RNA sequence: ACUCUGGUUUCUCUUCAGAUCGCAUAAAUCUUUCGCCUUUUACUAAAGAUUUCCGUGGAGAGGAACAACUCUGAGUC
């Protein structure tokens, strides 16, 4: 059946090393800031759309909201701006910066910072104080506002209690692997589960979803707002009612009388295709 | 092949990453077969 | 200077219903306290040192100390508050004295020309023609009597009856002022109580408008009180003892109906409808005009609603598969006749309505003998009169309402529009299709 | 689960606390783990934190909590039974903390969160600041310590080291907030609790200590917690606590005993499965079965640490042996939130919490049903048993005993005290319980106390409710028609009971403004209100910051307004206040009802003022905290002192009259030293008309504004932005287009991250958050809160260039076009008028 | 420009024929904001690794400000094991290189 | 006119009429004021004429109103909307660059005092493309020459009657022109069923005495 | 330490879909608007509602294959 697999840590580790060239080295959910889904949900249900998400053509004519006279308040005579009112600041809060809003959809605020550090070279142990780590003031403080026990009077411990967990390396060769895969993409995260197909497995995906490519032409550029809107479409409609029977209709044509079933090199299949075919 | 040839790669024609457009074909050819199956039905019958 | 208590009491710089004391000269009322508040800010802005409390109505004899009215002014504290008792009542029943309101203007005892929405001004029309009845006003002004029944805290219907019925006796009460009273706290409350059907942004159907508030008014009477029969549906109940048989279908040949009538199928079955309010359709209407081909009119008798004795008995149709005879058979009149034309009729296109005249000449009836003789001794008085007629106007998509109440006992028999006040002869009134007529037995 | 009602009688077993988190995620993954334990029907998803806290749908798809939820259970305890925790989860947001204000009143415990990685934040900072200032009891939660152990991947030794000074920074931010004795807080003395709230990782050394017991001998844990909580050090020839430190490679106690087995514990679930190997579980006392092994890393670590760490036993005795039963914490709270004196009898008895006593319940907190259509008032009830249908007068917040028509009575229908499982089979609660009572939020707004109709005649309410943030982005609502107008101004209410913060005032312009303190606070309002309160869609207008308006320089000439009755003329003249009154005076230091001789030693010590304008009449705004003040200077020569005696009230309310609207824009004025030069006035009190001194006293302090130099004001916000270290100095180009300026930056000890804190205009800080985070990348993370007003340049008053309609002004251009644009839309005459 | 090009957008804000290939036209990335228009690209502190972008190139195009920072904090002997680690990688490059165009 | 009528909701501005042709900056200025002055002046007029004889409609009528807040004046005039704007309110850079406008000064002063600058109606303009589609119609069997004296002689009559208004309206340039690709369309599948590739604009402007089409047209094709 | 505990691979068959059926994504018809427009094949581009289509899960059933090896909890153990 091949549907279902269970596997190791090591693995993972090794897939994730050479998968590393494919994969983007984003592991937190807020570089994704305004380009995650819900994002693009809210900027398509609007006529504006960020620099960085595709154009859309509008749901509806909306001639209500395209150009409002002038009221007592909507006035620009009286409005101040500081600052452009940009796509940002109304897909951040469309119930806010968003006369009318209506229906839109709700963005993610904030993930906590994915405080991560990459392992360099394997053979440095894990559990090391990496030169990023900001230095921490190691004062003598030779106050003792804390309290204090007393001096070799009491705190009479048996020798058979050991700190619990003993006789056990408090650093392993598998702990930088399997802490590293703990914040990988999707796909590396789960240590086991169920197969996809192969026609489904979009590795470009992660791409395009990125913020941009920097450093790139404007053909680039378009060709990635025009396949995020592709994206974004298919995302949008996505409910399906098929309740089916699961009447599998090419297992009723292997079973019918008329055909029959071999086994044959993949070359020779398509080339009696071809034959088919003409 | 921006990507392919992003740096000590050439900018030539060197680029292999096929899947990508493959599942693209695969899944519209996905979608067309019904039209092209109903329509040979409809010739294979005698109700043209 | 300007009376805006027919709008909702509501603060003019807090947006709050506590303690929202009105403003005596300025005109606006405001949540503030005489001191260090909103309607200090007021007073000191205004000069106005007098300010009308928000329940006592008691002007600031000080500019900011204290709050004691005088009761020279206490005409708008009257009209504000109505305290007519049943003795006074009858003095408010006597409507043949001449009740010049403040102004100057006719009181018009439950047919004042108060203003109307621009938008659903049917249930408006509905409303004054329920108010038009002398029994709704004394009920509205039972305030006791209206709050003996405990208020659900879940519901709000409740309150939206009260107070309904507190702008209805105020209206109904001599002390008003102004003869056009503002229907946007009876509107607003009208569109939250009943889930916004019948809504004053638009034009709503008088029928379905004046069933809503009927339902709304027994709920509010009724309920887990062991008073049931709510006096407001009790007034108006009536009962239908419609024997009705489900007769078979057209299709069926007659084997088949007589299979059908075999096992029973068409047999009379008493329906015991509530029939709040008689629903009299009119005839067809005339596809060609025979006698002036400019116009015919097929006036029905006023018979036709009294034929529902015997022609609603004999009817055998409905719109199932299955012709339906409903045999109606009105049992108990309710003393409140309420007749609705239902003129407006939905066609497979599109609602148009029936030109038919009315002919209902407006004298004595016999209907309730005729739908049961032995009714009559209970029945005594079966001549009832057409109080209050309202027809609508104008093509059905923009068209409007007119109506013409009677005073009872008096008998004016004016219409109740306003720029219209006193019209007593019927100046062909039964000529236009009148979208529903009430009648009390007398 | 009738113990859950059994318990609530005893007033000695009830633990009011309120948690308070850097982040909402952070306190209701707590919450949930509480609940998981306590409920074992509700369970959290793999995929999704479970978060009971967040009833809203909004918090829900945000994923920053909105609302406070008081939701909790009993829960057991290591040497103790289970008592009846009652837990007010409170939002993680700078802005939203103003809620978490109300809990305040709620309990009189505050459980402090504190992420490890993270460390001290702004938000925990403010909030200490506030609850030590509130008088409650603090325990601190070392809160996401899988951080330090899984992302981070410190070593043990300096993990402890960097959680050691946490706690160190914790203790001195304490000192320094509050002097009392009891600011003491470690392991060691039991104020610190070490919760993860991820995989449900939750101790002490008191719980580490019971685990050592559990697992083998018979130590006592309170002597073992007593020792190996510091870095006492341990001998193992000695084997005991020895503070000489006589191992050379040995570590410290709580890293040898209780970090490094958690270390070990992580490293081998993570590492491998092989790594977590039957053989260690079996080494660990745990068996699990083949299904939760073949569960993925964190399912795994999630079920491994939950059933080897108990069931947060820990949290429970810290909670009992510092935060103290109602009966006994009753007494404090009387003193601070009850403006009638404990040396009341009704406060002595409430002090005692007598639930057979006077009935006095204090509902703050404003819930709105699953309906929409009706509210729920929830508080605590300081004394009495509230019963259903048992009527009461609900005092509101401005009731005084000088107006008794400032109460209405109400009848409260089901109780819903228990809120954990939100069920409304409550029939009465005790004193000291909270109580959600029902049928009562009609007559109040917010922070109103009820109380039983006729016991008692003289009980009045508790002082108003007070926060630390103030709301200053102010944005106007319409209707998108007016034909439904009303409808949406229902919402609006709805609005003002929901949150207490949102302030809606009716303007003269016939504009509705909502005044809030963050961007995403309005944006959040906005959103209940279109989608809960008032399904109508509404109109806005760009976010606009309420301004204040101060002085710089001196009067030039006297200003003086008359009486119309006979020509009674008042002069005065107003200067600039001494520089750093205005902070002390707005933070509650000195109030009018102090004694003449207190007021005037402390004006003599701190500010060297004058004995005699010390003891001249004093007004200080507003409730005695407007930061501008009025000195009645007048010369005691004049025979006017009897009249000034018979007018002190009304010029009393005319300068806050003045105060609370000014000359320009009619806004709030600050730091004003408002001095009563002198006043002519008929001695007759017919001449002394109350009507004719509130307007001339306004006018005269319009006039001298306008004589002394008049500047704007804007509230700068305090915004402490976290980013990495590569972007800090990008960073600062963001607060260089925004007109910002850097106060400081430090990185943040133990962790990559590096904080600044920095002080923008409110003008440019709308939308200051989401120009970081983009230019960023979305790597900064920003939280901006009002810090204080600072003068804004250039002239109200003087004649400048008209500004572009769509056009930024120049920088000494910009206080005239702010005067006139607020003049003009507040509705008043925008021209300023030197002779009105 | 930068000022005209606000103004202009504040102005904006409140005032068959078969096709090969897409067209720039549709190009919505042109924002004048600097700031907008010119995101610092996240490194991650020397962490940041897009997977298209070239692995030597990146290292090439990395800020070196991480890199900078780590080697200022390493001791000598953290400096001597990162020398050591970049020896041994420059040796492994060598020998890749060495079958390359051999 | 609020003793008559109350506005306590401030509905009066809820369903105004103004002129969408027109930008938003100029339209019109829906202040509250502005608002309850047309509303009053409304019901003066409709007071002042009864409503047997005959009407004024809100809905089918059209207010402007200039003063402190609204600085522009909009007629209908004759089928063509105007708009007049002074030039001592706002200057806005004042320019003689386009004809669109009309320069017009006072007989003391003279000096440009006020500027109006019109454009064909939007009844106007939809009444000529209905004679254009009415034209289109009639082209089962009618004789080209016909047809392209009919499209002549409409657009005559159109710049004849407003040439400033045509060149100003960029709508009016718009739908002319795509019009008269409509039409030349209708003459091109006359000729064959399928669609020329390149369409040579000979046949359609020689005049007939040359014998052509002759059509005349507003807009620019280069040979 | 004692007794019962009892498979997983598979092949098909029949149902029900909750569950991002699927951490992927097509197509057809109809419906309203937008560019429409020169007739359908068609379009452009979004919304709305179906359908087919690639697939999948749950659940049940029937044979083959490891059915004898038990896994495992219960059985005061
Ligand atoms: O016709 P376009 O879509 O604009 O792209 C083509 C072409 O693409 P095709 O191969 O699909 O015809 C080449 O692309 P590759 O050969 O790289 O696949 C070529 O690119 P190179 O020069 O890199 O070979 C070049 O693009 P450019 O010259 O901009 O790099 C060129 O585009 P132009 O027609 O715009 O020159």
């Amino acid at each position: 059946t091949y549907q279902r697999w269970q596997f190791t840590l090591p693995m993972m580790s090794t897939l994730y090393r050479l998968a590393n060239q494919l994969l983007t080295d984003l592991v937190d959910d807020n570089y994704f800031y305004l380009f995650d889904l819900k994002a693009f949900f809210t900027s398509k249900a609007l006529n504006m759309a960020i620099p960085g998400g595709p154009k859309f053509e509008p749901l509806v004519r909306d001639i209500n909201l395209q150009d409002e006279d002038w009221n007592e308040f909507n006035d620009i005579n009286k409005i101040i701006i500081r600052q452009p009112i940009r796509t940002e600041y109304k897909i951040a809060f469309p119930y806010l910066y968003n006369n009318l809003p209506h229906h839109v959809h709700l963005t993610w605020y904030h993930t906590p910072n994915v405080v991560f550090i990459k392992t360099e070279d394997p053979d440095l142990p894990a559990f090391y104080f990496d030169p990023l780590i900001n230095p921490i003031s190691h004062r003598h403080s030779v106050k003792s506002q804390e309290p204090l026990p007393d001096d070799d009077e009491e705190f009479e411990l048996p020798e058979f209690v050991e700190p619990f967990l003993k006789d056990t390396p408090l650093y392993t060769d598998n702990t930088a692997n399997g802490i590293a895969l703990l914040w990988a993409p999707r796909p590396f995260n789960l240590r086991s589960g169920r197969t996809r197909r192969a026609l489904d497995i979009p590795l470009v995906k992660n791409w395009y979803r990125e913020h941009c490519p920097a450093g790139q032409p404007v053909k680039v550029r378009v060709s990635y707002q025009k396949l995020l809107k592709y994206y974004v479409l298919n995302a949008l409609k996505h409910r399906p009612p098929k309740a089916q029977k699961k009447r599998y209709l090419f297992r009723s044509f292997k079973a019918t009388k008329f055909f029959q079933s071999t086994k044959l090199d993949w070359v020779e299949v398509g080339l009696q295709v071809c034959r088919q075919g003409y | 092949y921006y990507r392919f040839n992003t740096g000590p790669v050439g900018k030539g024609p060197g680029c292999g990453f096929w899947a990508a457009g493959w599942r693209v074909w695969l899944f519209f050819m996905r979608g067309i077969t019904p039209l092209l199956e109903r329509w040979l039905g409809n010739l294979l019958a005698r109700q043209f | 200077s300007v009376l805006d208590f027919d709008f909702e009491k509501l603060c003019s710089i807090s947006l709050s219903h506590i303690n929202a004391y009105a403003c005596l000269v300025c005109g606006k009322y405001f949540q503030g306290r005489g001191l260090k508040s909103h309607a200090y800010i007021h007073s000191v802005q205004f000069s106005h040192h007098v300010f009308l409390n928000l329940h006592t109505l008691k002007f600031y004899c000080l500019p900011d100390n204290y709050e004691i009215i005088d009761s020279s002014l206490e005409d708008i504290t009257y009209v504000l508050k109505p305290t007519f008792t049943k003795q006074q009542i009858a003095n408010l029943d006597k409507q043949a004295k001449l009740s010049r309101a403040y102004d100057g203007t006719t009181y018009l005892p439950g047919i004042v020309g108060l203003n109307n929405i621009k938008a659903n001004d049917y249930a408006n029309a509905v409303l004054q023609a329920l108010s038009n009845v002398p029994p709704l006003r004394n009920y509205f002004l039972e305030e006791d009597n209206y709050k003996n029944i405990k208020r659900p805290p879940g519901d709000i219907m409740f309150l939206l009856v009260q107070r309904f019925g507190e702008l209805m006796r105020k209206l109904w009460n001599p002390r008003n002022f102004k003869a056009h009273v503002s229907p946007h706290e009876m509107l607003q409350a009208v569109v939250l109580c009943s889930k916004k059907t019948f809504q004053i942004t638009k034009q709503g159907d008088g029928v379905d408008f004046l069933s809503w508030f009927l339902n709304a008014l027994h709920s509010a009477l009724g309920g887990t009180k062991k008073k049931k029969k709510t006096i407001v549906t009790d007034v108006f109940q009536g009962s239908m003892r419609i024997f009705t048989k489900k007769l078979p279908h057209p299709d069926l040949p007659a084997e088949e109906k007589e299979q059908l009538l075999h096992n029973d199928e068409y047999q009379e079955t008493m329906v015991e409808s509530t029939f709040m309010y008689l629903t009299l359709d009119l005839p067809t209407a005339p596809l060609y005009k025979d006698e002036k081909e400019q116009l015919i009119i097929p006036q029905v008798p006023l018979f036709n609603i009294l034929a529902k004795f015997n022609g609603i008995t004999e009817k055998e149709y409905k719109t199932y598969k299955e012709n339906f005879l409903k045999r109606f058979q009105l049992t108990k009149l309710p003393p409140y006749l309420i007749f609705c034309i239902k003129r407006f009729t939905k066609n497979n296109f599109f609602v148009e309505k029936n030109p038919t005249i009315v002919n209902f000449p407006i004298t004595n009836v016999d209907l309730r003998e005729y739908l049961s003789e032995e009714v009559q001794a209970v029945h005594k008085n079966t001549t009832y009169d057409l109080i209050a007629n309202i027809v609508h106007d104008g093509k059905p998509s923009e068209g409007s309402y007119r109506i013409h109440v009677l005073h009872h006992g008096t008998g004016k028999w004016y219409e109740l529009q306003d720029l219209q006040v006193t019209d007593i002869l019927p100046q062909m009134i039964t000529l236009s299709e009148a979208y529903i007529q009430i009648w009390k037995r007398r | 689960m009738d113990f859950l009602a059994d318990l609530m009688d005893n007033s000695e077993l009830i633990r009011n606390v309120t948690l308070c988190g850097h982040l909402h995620h952070g306190k209701t993954c707590f919450v949930d783990c509480l609940i998981e334990q306590t409920h074992p029907e509700i369970r959290k998803r793999y995929d999704q934190d479970l978060c009971y806290t967040d009833i809203l749908f909004t918090e829900q798809e945000r994923g920053v909590g909105i609302k406070s939820t008081p939701v909790t259970v009993v829960l057991p305890d290591t040497k103790g039974k289970s008592y009846l925790f009652n837990i007010m989860d409170t939002p993680g947001h700078v802005n939203f903390s103003d809620e978490v204000t109300a809990g305040l009143r709620i309990s009189d415990g505050v459980v402090l969160f504190i992420d490890a990685a993270e460390g001290v934040m702004l938000n925990t900072e403010r909030l200490i600041k506030h609850a030590v200032q509130e008088r409650l009891a603090v325990t601190v939660c070392i809160n996401k310590i899988d951080r330090l152990i899984l992302e981070l991947k410190l070593p043990p030794t300096d993990a402890y080291y960097k959680l050691r000074h946490i706690v160190d920074e914790v203790n001195g931010l304490i000192s320094m907030y509050s002097t009392d004795e009891n600011l003491i807080l470690s392991p060691l003395l039991g104020n610190v609790c070490f919760s993860s709230s991820q995989y449900s990782i939750c101790f002490t050394l008191g719980s580490f200590a019971k685990i050592y017991a559990d697992t083998f001998g018979d130590i006592n844990y309170q002597e073992f917690a007593k020792r190996l909580w510091g870095d006492i050090y341990f001998n193992p020839k000695t084997r005991k606590f020895t503070k000489k430190a006589p191992t050379s490679s040995s570590q410290r106690s709580f890293v040898e005993f209780i970090l490094e087995p958690l270390y070990k514990i992580l490293a081998q679930v993570v590492g491998d499965v092989d790594t977590s190997l039957p053989r260690t579980l079996d080494e660990l006392g745990i068996h699990l079965t083949k299904e939760e092994l073949k569960l993925n890393i964190r399912p795994l670590l999630r079920l491994v640490c939950k059933k080897f760490f108990g069931e947060f036993t820990g949290f429970v005795d810290m909670c009992v042996q510092h935060i103290p039963s109602p009966k006994v914490g009753a007494k404090p709270k009387i003193e601070h939130t009850y403006t009638g004196g404990v040396d009341s009898d009704l406060g002595e008895a409430m002090s005692d919490c007598d639930p057979d006593g006077p009935l006095m319940c204090h509902t703050t907190k404003m819930y709105s049903t699953d309906d929409g259509v009706q509210f729920h008032a929830f508080g605590r009830v300081l004394s009495g048993t509230i019963h259903a249908g048992q009527p009461v007068k609900v005092l509101g917040e401005n009731y005084t005993l000088e107006d008794e028509e400032d109460s209405q009575i109400c009848t409260v229908g089901r109780l819903w005290i228990s809120v954990a499982r939100y069920h409304i089979e409550v029939n009465r609660v005790p004193a000291g319980n909270w109580v959600l009572i029902e049928g009562v939020d009609q007559p109040i707004v917010k922070t109103a106390t009820i109380t039983e109709p006729r016991g008692n005649e003289e009980a009045q309410i508790f002082r108003p409710l007070k926060f630390n943030t103030t709301s200053v982005i102010k944005i106007a609502v319409e209707p998108v028609n007016p034909s439904e107008l009303p409808k949406m101004l229902d919402g609006l209410r709805k609005v003002n009971k929901s949150y207490p913060s949102l302030t809606t005032k009716v303007e003269e312009s016939g504009e509705h403004v909502i005044l809030g303190t963050g961007e995403l606070y309005l944006d959040c309002v906005m959103h209940d209100l279109r989608k809960m309160y008032s399904e109508i869609d509404i109109k806005v207008a760009d976010p606009v910051v309420t301004f204040c308006e101060t002085v710089v320089e001196t009067s030039s000439l006297k200003c003086f307004a008359e009486t119309p009755n006979k020509k009674n003329k008042i002069t005065m003249i107003a200067e600039p206040l001494e520089k750093g009154l205005a902070e002390d005076i707005e933070n509650e230091v000195v109030q009018i009802t102090w004694n003449r001789k207190k007021l005037g030693e402390f004006f003599q010590t701190k500010y060297d003022w004058d004995l005699l304008a010390a003891r001249s009449i004093w007004a200080f705004g507003p409730d005695a905290t407007g930061p501008n003040i009025l000195v009645d200077d007048t010369l005691p020569s004049e025979v006017d002192k009897a009249l000034l005696g018979s007018v002190k009230d009304s010029i009393v309310q005319g300068f806050q009259w003045g105060t609370r609207e000014g000359p320009l824009c009619d806004e709030l004025i600050r730091n004003v030293k408002f001095k009563i030069l002198d006043a002519v006035v008929a001695q007759e009190p017919l001449h002394r008309g109350g009507g004719q001194i509130i307007p001339t006293a306004r006018r005269v302090v319009y006039s001298a504004f306008l004589m002394a130099t008049p500047r704007l004001m804007e509230p700068y916000y305090f915004v402490e932005v976290q980013a990495p270290a590569d972007c800090v100095s990008a960073v600062y180009t963001v607060l260089a287009r925004r007109r910002g300026h850097v106060t400081q930056d430090a990185p943040i000890p133990g962790s990559p991250l590096y904080t600044i804190k920095a002080f923008i205009p409110a003008i440019d800080s709308f939308g200051f958050e989401t120009d970081l985070r983009t230019h960023t990348q979305g790597q900064a993370f920003s939280l901006s809160v009002f810090h204080h007003w600072q003068i804004v340049p250039g002239d109200p008053l003087d004649k400048s260039i008209v500004i572009r309609p769509l056009e930024p002004q120049p920088a000494p251009h910009l206080a005239r076009e702010f005067m006139i644009k607020t003049r003009r839309r507040k509705g008043l005459s925008e021209d300023v008028s030197i002779s009105k | 420009k930068d000022k005209s090009k606000e103004l202009h957008a504040i102005k904006e804000r409140y005032l068959r024929k078969f096709v090969f290939e897409w067209d720039a036209s549709e190009d919505t990335s042109i924002d004048y904001n600097p700031l907008y228009k010119e995101r610092h690209q996240v490194q991650l502190l020397g962490r940041g690794f897009i997977a298209g972008i070239d692995l030597k190139q990146q290292k090439r195009e990395q800020s070196r400000f991480y890199g900078d920072l780590m080697e200022k904090r390493r001791t000598l002997e953290e400096k001597e094991q990162e020398e050591a680690r970049l020896r041994k990688l420059r040796k492994k490059e060598a020998k890749q290189r060495w079958d390359d165009r051999h | 006119y609020l003793t008559e009528h109350p506005d306590p909701n401030n509905e009066n501005i809820v369903g105004y009429n103004n002129k969408k042709c027109w930008p938003r900056d100029a339209r019109m200025r829906l202040m509250k004021h502005d608002v309850n002055l047309g509303r009053a002046v409304f019901w003066d007029i409709k007071n002042r004429l009864p409503r047997s004889v005959t009407t004024v409609q809100w809905e089918n009528s059209f207010v402007s109103v200039y003063s402190k807040d609204n600085p522009n004046l909009l007629f209908n005039m004759c089928g063509f909307e105007c708009r007049i704007l002074p030039k001592c309110r706002t200057s806005y850079e004042e320019f003689t660059h386009k004809d669109g406008v009309w320069n017009l000064q006072n007989e003391v002063t003279k000096e440009r005092t006020a500027q109006c600058f019109l454009r064909v109606d939007d009844e106007s303009m939809q009444r000529f493309h209905n004679r254009v589609r009415q034209i289109l119609m009639a082209s089962g069997s009618t004789t080209f020459t016909k047809i392209v004296n009919k499209w002549n002689t409409a657009l005559i009559g159109l710049m004849t009657y407003f040439r400033e208004a045509v060149v100003n309206t960029q709508e009016l340039l718009d739908l002319l022109v795509k019009c008269e690709n409509k039409i030349q369309t209708r003459i091109k599948i006359g000729l064959n069923s399928k669609m020329p590739s390149r369409f040579p604009p000979v046949v359609f402007y020689t005049p007939k005495e040359l014998g052509g089409l002759g059509m005349l047209s507003m807009g620019h094709v280069l040979i």
